[PDB]
């Protein structure tokens, strides 16, 4: 068709138009070495380090920028080609200081591994080094000047993917550097990035300075729970211990990069620990007992109270085995007081259709869009990656944004309608230009935040915006499976939870106050002993003391999700299961074999015995929780729709105002972050400037 | 070392010591390192 | 002489593993994933066999890392999954596969850059 | 180019090659393959059956006269349908050579003992069964040689853990040495050394 | 079909029938272990432990799988008969220092994190 | 800077010492506890600072082949002075 | 030899973001003749002019002549900081009443 | 004693569970309309089968098999589990 025919070292390969030569070397599995190159950035062509001769011609190439022209002929190995790399790392290694025993890219520096594959043995440099002084970007990310290669990696992430220009290059020529040329910290949601992409010693990361060295460390491939995005991660360990966090890349979810809160809050997993069991002594102390001891007082009170009594709330970070054996164990008691701290209307389909509360168009799916729309909803730093994602659409294919709610700051430029719900409304009947924008929009893109729904107009918020996207359809029609409907979601173990039948909220339990709570991780403050008859029971289950553990009757402790193999659905409801870095500390124990053991010492014996047999009634109970990275799913949208307009709950006159209203708000938001001393440190940057 | 001595350092032991293995003053290992893992502390105050 | 057995291939019997570590044990079959601090590739090119991780407790003494896991360091490396997954059901080990994961392709533009009206235009070089 | 790349010898590749040309003309019905290493050493990949004549002709013929077995192993290729390749390395007084014989077996397929051919097989075949668990068929005394009486499993095989599955004690209740299942003080540290660059272009694989 | 080339039986009759013979040479070896070793058991606890490690290999179906595991125990035979093996060799089967690990859920549960 | 724990044990230039419950003290009864007592901290505390009369310098810790790989320093910051990676000597301009 | 001037900024009570700067009212008239100049929509190409009219009017380039550009044409700061790095000609320390610049190359040497 | 909850799995493109998609496309909606205390599950299920489940109190569960049912079949399954029957 349109493909042209190139050859790389005399083989022929079919390449579309405008395919640079990097990447039809790269088509045959020849990696050129590189430098400044990132197939995720704008291209550079600063390094050098990528010049190859063509046949046929007397100058040599820069591959990551240049086309391939028809008939061409790449030479990977040629003497010319490997005099040019020999040249460009001498040039590179003559000012670079002999810092490799106290770098921490040691045994990870793109430099070191480029000079030993592809550069000279030896130095013939006779001269002085330049030497150049340090920047302060901030708590998170350490900056040695020197080592700096000049890339400009840094630059062009901070600019395009991140969204801010606080980076730069001042001076010229050999004292050219890279900094912000005044006492700026870089703090943003997605900064620790540059640290990954910087090839050198550079930008390193503060927190993991001089722990460990990278060929000592064990590589555990997961998934992180900080928000809902559920973004693929490998946990380094070292000698049973937690070293670091780094993206592990996943096209269709979170690319290359994690956000700051899934890099930096693992120390957190260090401190506040829940080690043991405890129970109330005579005095009404927490005080450490046995496993036996604690499993018998809760099975007693288990015993004698049966169905509304017994109430359990799960909090934002457990998972789906949990969730289930949970159930199981509440429901063998005649319980169906099963909630959630997140709340989601209830009112017409509900639950019942998935296409309900999931975001149907998927992460991936942003990228086929023109129009979004965002409502009540702070994308930035309740979803980093969702935003960033939303700002790759909005530079590279012009995605047109806007935004119902307070105007906060989203790193691109949208429109903002304002931040009153009856301009939904307003939307919805047709008397708004935007009514307009949506009618033409090929792709148009809807979605609500959860946190907007946390509201008590919530129901009628979801109605309308329901609204909004049954005039788009029926206007447009449907163009086959696109799903203008959206639900962006911010805690990991919500769409679980609503998947197994969960009750959304915390209003059942205030409407039949329970003598036995069961507090599984949940730390949201929602219920206290005031919302509650005396002489309750209150189970606390986690790994972390935190608001929901000096309030309890009885201690279990749990693992967290470093410790364990469980499963976690995202917001596109798409469902993964993270692995075992390191075991549970002290006498912590997994979850839901907390949960089993629990059920045996009270009677009823839940039918799973291993973590296979837990998955297989998982799949019993909802299938789609045991397809591990299928994301297909039918949409409902008409029926939910038509439960939807039954009931007409009235708006409130109330701004939509997003709970992280600013950059500090975003680090400390659940049990383990709140542990952090990282995050402390963030915080303490972010408010004071010093 | 009385026509060559050795170089002076102010940590340099000035006083040898012999093999005191299988005596009070033997050598005995331990881990150098601090503790890893912190613990939640319950309140002191009762609940109710 | 060719006998034709009939039966699917089973070797625990003979391999000498005990029980405990041919039934309870779940290996992962994966291509590992590109090291994000780096950009090389060729450690993304062959399938790995791993056992789970078990308990790794402190020694009393020194305070080294003991383990009683005795597969907690077994890597095998194989040319394509269905070699790794049939290794995997001759030992009689439960297993996990996924999907080789590659990037995209992605269209690059040096031109992109300097566009006249487009966003993409860089603020900085 | 000169002081420090090990230097080439065309003559003796040239009669490598041509010597492995004539023993794949002599003996089609199991020779398979035939390859002469960039450092002068001659290879010959053939079929199991063949182990047997292959080496007795490789013995006796007045051109070959490969009197002497210098070694007799096996490597581990978990990948491979057939894990196990046997290796013969024999020497040639007569013409002062050395060649190199390859078959391939797997977990359940006997191999021919070939003690008949050469006597120094019988504990180098001993050795292979212990560590690999390769059978030799008509071994005239096949029994472990290197690991200890009444111990399980292959440890040169490449699923084999590194400190294995049991140690050994003194029992004082019992008064004797015991063996119980490994622990250890300190696990053995994995290191990840490979480097996520490629080292040598000549021998890179075609990208499937 | 399937393509696979004997060690000794063709059919499991015959592996059966190899599988009795080493059976028998078993038993009848057993009261001579006992006696040269100076085993502290009984002929009746070596015979018993002589049938659950053949019965440890009962569900084998594959002729090729039974012909090697007899040639083990061939093997296991002539070591225990000539005295290459001590007495601490033939006390490994009986585990008298191992304590006993449990097997209901609740007690793994107490002790720790392995299943 | 060696000083005692509230136990009576010798706390070392790390920082570890046995806890008030911590069984593994009854390792060192009838016996000692190894302390190094020349705290490196405290003895690059006591170097003085270099002088130099240039932006950037160079250090190798003495010695020569003796020493360590030699760095350059920059100077320039007069706020503080220029720390050695690997030696720990300090050097700054003459200011003021 | 070596150029001696720094690339970084330090705060100093002379040079701080708070140093009183601001075009006169006929600087203002002659940025919005600079400004016009270029295409709509690629306004910053007014930086290289408009920070050197800064210049001609306070003599050097104080830290908020550069912010007061950025602001100006909607340009970030560092953008600013970059052109005004960059040139030679840009004046980020005072300078006497005449700066006097004596070529030293070959043809001239 | 009581139903609790109904489970429905559907494949989404297999035929042997077309009819149960219809019923979802017609007649979900009006029984949800005369049920909206009962939570009925529609959740996507594996290349194996269509199935309906009933739960009960103390955690009583079992499945009916709606493989090539039609949506009549379907409703008159569903009916049945609602009703005292069965
Ligand atoms: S960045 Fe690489 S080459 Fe430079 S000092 Fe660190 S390890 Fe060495
Ligand atoms: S700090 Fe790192 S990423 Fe930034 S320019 Fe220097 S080498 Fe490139
Ligand atoms: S990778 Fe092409 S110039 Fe840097
Ligand atoms: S003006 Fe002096 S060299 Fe040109
Ligand atoms: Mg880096
Ligand atoms: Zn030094």
């Amino acid at each position: 068709s349109n493909l042209i025919e190139v050859f790389v070292d005399g083989q022929s390969v079919m390449v579309e138009p405008g395919t640079t030569v990097l990447q039809a070397c790269e088509k045959v599995g020849m990696q050129i070495p590189r430098f400044c190159y990132h197939e995720r950035l704008s291209v550079a062509g600063n390094c050098r380090m990528c010049l190859v001769e063509i046949e046929k011609a007397p100058k040599v190439v820069a591959a990551c920028a240049m086309p391939v022209m028809k008939g061409w002929n790449i030479l990977t190995n040629s003497e010319k080609s490997k005099k040019a790399r020999e040249g460009v790392m001498e040039f590179l290694l003559a000012n670079h200081p002999l810092d490799c025993p106290i770098c921490d890219q040691g045994g990870e520096c793109d430099l070191q591994d480029q000079s030993m594959m592809f550069g000279s043995d030896r130095s013939r440099f006779l001269e002085g080094k330049r030497a150049v002084e340090d920047k302060n970007i901030g708590p998170l990310v350490k900056t040695i000047m020197t080592r700096c290669i000049q890339c400009t990696r840094c630059i062009r992430f901070a600019s395009e993917i991140a969204g801010v220009d606080d980076l730069g290059t001042t001076g010229r020529g050999n004292d050219m550097q890279v900094g912000t040329y005044i006492e700026k910290m870089f703090m943003s949601e997605l900064s620790g990035n540059i640290i990954d992409i910087c090839p050198v010693g550079a930008l390193t990361s503060k927190p993991y300075a001089f722990t460990a060295r990278p060929w000592e460390t064990r590589k555990t491939e997961s998934i992180d729970v900080m928000d809902a995005v559920g973004s693929n991660i490998v946990v380094s360990t070292r000698t049973g211990e937690v070293m670091r966090i780094l993206p592990r890349m996943h096209e269709d979810i979170n690319e290359e990069w994690i956000s700051d809160k899934t890099r930096f809050a693992y120390d957190g997993l260090k401190r506040q620990r829940l080690t043991q069991p405890m129970i109330r002594n005579e005095k009404g102390l927490l005080t450490y007992t046995t496993w036996e001891d604690a499993l018998s007082r809760v099975a007693g009170m288990l015993q004698s109270f049966q169905g509304n009594d017994v109430a359990a709330i799960a909090g934002g970070l457990v998972d789906a085995e949990a969730l289930v054996a949970l159930k199981d164990l509440l429901n063998r008691v005649d319980s169906d007081s099963l909630c959630t701290e997140e709340v989601f209307p209830t009112a017409g389909a509900g639950t019942d259709l998935r296409s309900n509360y999931l975001l149907n168009t998927t992460i991936a799916g942003v990228e086929e869009a023109d129009v979004i729309l965002l409502v009540g909803t702070n994308p930035r730093f309740e979803a980093p990656l969702f935003n960033a994602r939303i700002r790759k659409s909005w530079l590279h294919n012009d995605l047109k944004v806007a935004l119902i709610g307070s105007p906060v700051d989203l790193t691109y430029r949208y429109d903002h309608l304002g931040d009153s719900p009856k301009i939904l409304q307003d939307i919805a009947s047709g008397n708004h230009p935007f009514s307009q924008i949506l009618k033409e929009a090929k792709k148009p893109m809807v979605v609500l935040g959860s946190s907007a729904l946390q509201r008590s107009d919530g129901t009628a918020i979801l109605a309308a915006v329901s609204n909004i996207a049954q005039n788009i359809r029926l206007s447009s029609g449907v163009t086959g499976d696109w799903k203008v409907m959206n639900i962006l979601h911010r805690i990991a173990s919500q769409v679980a939870a609503l998947d197994l039948g969960y009750k959304p909220g915390v209003e059942a339990i205030r409407k039949n106050p329970p003598k036995v709570l069961f507090l599984l991780g949940a730390d949201g403050g929602c219920i206290t002993r005031q919302d509650l008859p005396k002489d309750c029971f209150i189970i606390y289950q986690g790994h972390h003391g935190d608001v929901g553990a000096p309030m309890a009757d009885v201690i279990l402790p749990g693992a967290a999700y470093t410790e364990k193999s469980a499963t976690y659905v995202n917001t596109e409801g798409r469902a993964q299961q993270t692995k075992v870095a390191v075991t549970p500390p002290g006498l912590a124990r997994e979850d839901w074999k907390i949960i089993r053991a629990l059920s045996e010492i009270a009677g009823m014996t839940l039918p799973y015995d291993t973590l296979d047999q837990v998955r297989s009634r998982l799949e019993e109970v909802s299938p789609n929780l045991v397809r591990y990275d299928d994301v297909e799913g039918a949409n409902y949208f008409q029926q939910a729709n038509e439960l939807s307009k039954l009931v007409n709950q009235q708006l409130l006159a109330d701004p939509l105002v997003p709970p992280q209203l600013t950059i500090k708000d975003f680090y400390m938001t659940d049990s383990i972050s709140r542990a952090s001393q990282t995050m402390a440190k963030c915080v303490k940057a972010v408010t004071e400037g010093i | 070392p009385t026509t060559k001595p050795p170089t002076a350092r102010k940590y340099i032991w000035t006083n040898h010591k012999f093999n005191v293995s299988g005596t009070p003053q033997q050598y005995v290992p331990y881990s150098t390192t601090r503790k890893k893992i912190q613990e939640w502390v319950p309140p002191s105050t009762p609940y109710k | 002489q060719l006998i034709a057995v009939d039966e699917k291939l089973d070797i625990t019997t003979l391999t000498g593993v005990p029980e405990e570590h041919i039934k309870t044990r779940k290996v992962r079959i994966f291509v590992p994933a590109r090291n994000n601090m780096q950009s090389g590739v060729n450690n993304t090119k062959k399938w790995k066999m791993e056992f789970d991780t078990r308990e790794r407790w402190e020694n009393p003494l020194m305070g080294w890392s003991s383990t009683a896991d005795p597969l907690s360091n077994l890597v095998l490396t194989f040319s394509t999954k269905e070699d790794a997954v049939a290794f995997a059901e001759k030992n009689g080990w439960s297993f996990d596969v996924e999907e080789r994961k590659v990037p995209k392709p992605k269209s690059k533009s040096y031109g992109a850059n300097f566009s006249w009206n487009k966003r993409t235009r860089v603020s900085t070089k | 180019t000169r002081p420090t790349i090990r230097p080439r010898n065309d003559v003796v590749h040239k009669q490598l090659s041509a010597f492995g040309q004539y023993v794949a003309e002599i003996l089609p019905k199991y020779v398979q393959q035939v390859q002469v290493s960039c450092f002068n050493e001659l290879e010959i990949f053939i079929h199991p059956d063949g182990v047997i004549p292959v080496l007795t002709f490789l013995r006796d013929h007045t051109n070959a006269q490969f009197k002497s077995l210098a070694d007799l192993t096996a490597v581990d290729v978990p990948t491979r349908q057939n894990r196990f390749e046997i290796v013969y390395n024999l020497l040639s007084l007569r013409f002062n050579s050395r060649i190199r014989v390859k078959t391939y077996t797997d977990e359940l397929t006997p191999i021919e003992s070939s003690v008949t051919v050469y006597k120094a097989a019988n504990w180098y075949e001993r050795e292979i069964w212990d560590m690999f668990g390769v059978f030799f068929a008509n071994h005239p005394d096949l029994r472990r040689i290197l690991t200890d009486y009444g111990f399980e499993g292959h440890p040169f095989r490449k699923d084999f853990p590194l400190s294995g599955y049991v140690e050994l004690r003194y029992d004082d209740e019992v008064k004797r040495v015991v063996a119980e299942p490994v622990e250890l003080a300190q696990e053995f540290r994995k290191f990840d050394l490979n480097s996520p660059w490629e080292a040598f272009p000549a021998y890179r694989q075609p990208p499937e | 079909g399937t393509s696979v080339k004997p060690i000794f039986s063709r059919d499991m009759n015959e592996a059966k029938r190899r599988v009795r013979e080493l059976y028998r040479a078993w038993y009848r070896e057993v009261p001579n272990t006992v006696h040269l070793f100076q085993l502290d058991i009984s002929v009746k606890q070596g015979r018993d432990k002589v049938r659950e490690m053949f019965m440890k290999n009962a569900h084998v179906t594959d002729p090729r799988v039974v012909d090697l595991l007899v040639i083990k125990g061939k093997m296991e035979l002539e070591e225990t008969i000539n005295v290459w093996k001590q007495r601490t060799h033939i006390m490994r089967f009986f585990h008298e220092t191992e304590a006993p690990r449990p097997t209901d859920f609740l007690s793994k549960f107490y002790v720790g994190h392995d299943p | 800077g060696v000083r005692t724990s509230p136990t009576g044990e010798k706390v070392t230039h790390t920082g570890q010492a046995y806890d008030d419950g911590d069984y593994r003290r009854v390792r060192f009864s009838d016996r000692q506890k190894e302390v190094n007592e020349n705290f490196a901290i405290d003895l690059i505390a006591e170097q003085p600072v270099s002088e130099v009369g240039s932006r950037v310098i160079s250090c190798d810790g003495g010695g020569g082949a003796l020493g360590h790989p030699r760095v350059y320093i920059n100077l320039d910051k007069e706020t503080k002075t220029g720390t050695c990676g690997y030696c720990g000597l300090q050097f700054r301009q003459p200011h003021h | 030899g070596a150029g001696g001037a720094l690339f970084v900024h330090r705060d100093t009570p002379e040079n701080n973001p708070d140093t009183p700067f601001d075009f006169t009212p006929e600087n203002y008239k002659r940025i919005e003749a600079i400004v016009k100049n270029y295409p709509e929509g690629h306004k910053a190409a007014a930086v290289l002019p408009v920070l050197d009219l800064a210049q001609r009017q306070n003599g050097w380039l104080p830290i908020s002549a550069m912010n007061k550009v950025a602001e100006i044409l909607q340009v970030p700061p560092m953008r600013v900081y970059e052109v005004a790095t960059f040139y030679t000609m840009y004046n980020r320390k005072p300078v006497g009443k005449y700066h006097i610049q004596v070529c030293t190359t070959t043809p001239c040497m | 004693l009581g139903l609790r909850e109904i489970r429905i799995h559907l494949c989404q493109r297999s035929p042997g569970s077309q009819g149960v998609r219809d019923f979802i496309e017609k007649r979900y909606v009006e029984l949800k309309k005369a049920n909206p205390d009962l939570p009925i599950l529609i959740r996507e299920c594996s290349d194996v089968q269509p199935k309906l489940w009933a739960r009960y109190a103390f955690g009583q569960e079992k499945n009916v098999s709606l493989n090539n049912f039609s949506a009549d079949q379907v409703t008159r399954t569903l009916e049945n589990v609602l009703s005292g029957k069965a």
